[PDB]
């Protein structure tokens, strides 16, 4: 079966679209941690624009909180809540 | 029958322009009186408002002076008859 | 008030994730064309293993072909049939 | 009633292990006759061959030669009266 081009066109073009994020990008301030997950399902600005000139980016955001497990190196791991940015709305823009 | 001369419903037809420049959307009916709605993808209405953008049963629509907002799929909507028509076309900058 | 560590787990955990794939990178030979859209919706391997010796791979495949449109500056611009990588089983495996 | 002796349902506990060396999943019951099963997120069943994967109502599991596909989530399953109980383990590698 062949996608025809407009879904690929609709489909591709630039919007919000759940995205695994590593945690340690989030937060590349706590390496003395070792995360589980090590990365996260989160809404994130993709897609293309189909212009070198524009780029795919959040015009409208958020934050979500969730349970993520440290482990301190040999000293116990506790469940930390942690919070993660999130994109509503992405636009295609100058770059 | 069909409201609008070249229909484009597949594959949407190219539309070269230039930022800052004139801009036609060449979805020109067979008559005066047809009411044309101009959509942006992923999810907008261009509102002619008689200046930068201006409707024209003949030509189509005319955007003076293209902006970002305007590089992409357009496509124009008729009914006639209870039936929605549309044709549509991908401006192509550069 | 937060999403629960079993959840946040199961859902960022190694399996095939919709990603939007620009076509340029899987073709990166034809540079004389310029495509539309510029990527494309591909099931690809994404999500985490949670362990740096592991890393998320494919252990089963399959193509889509899909129509993409190919503007050769100064010149047609027509629709061309393009097939592209589809994962189908993803896998922790030994980096 | 209950055929978990540690019942851990919403965190998993975690097990520190070592890829080749033993590994046991601690899901000890409290009958030597209940029928437990372990399984792997998300598609994977761990069957005890009696060799390289043992039962033993009274440790839980026991993996000699942990190999990647049990670095993980695991879980362990019994159905006592009509009621299925289940405790996950998380397996860390150093």
């Amino acid at each position: 079966e062949v996608v025809k081009f407009m879904d690929v066109y609709q489909r591709s073009y630039c919007h919000p679209i759940e995205t695994l994020v590593d945690i340690f990008q989030e937060y590349p301030d706590e390496i003395e941690y070792i995360f589980k997950p090590s990365c996260v399902p989160l809404m994130r600005c993709g897609g293309c624009c189909n212009d070198e000139g524009l780029e795919c980016v959040p015009t409208e955001e958020s934050n979500i909180t969730m349970q993520i497990m440290r482990i301190k190196p040999h000293q116990g791991q506790h469940i930390g809540e942690m919070s993660f940015l999130q994109h509503n709305k992405c636009e295609c823009r100058p770059k | 029958g069909r409201p609008f001369v070249e229909m484009y419903s597949e594959i949407p037809e190219i539309i070269h322009m230039t930022e800052g420049r004139e801009l036609v959307i060449p979805c020109r009916v067979t008559s005066p009186n047809i009411t044309v709605t101009l959509k942006k993808f992923p999810l907008d209405t261009l509102i002619p408002d008689g200046k930068r953008i201006i409707w024209d049963s003949r030509k189509g629509f005319i955007i003076s002076n293209a902006t970002y907002k305007e590089i992409g799929l357009l496509t124009c909507e008729a009914t006639v008859n209870g039936h929605l028509y549309k044709t549509n076309y991908l401006t192509h900058r550069q």
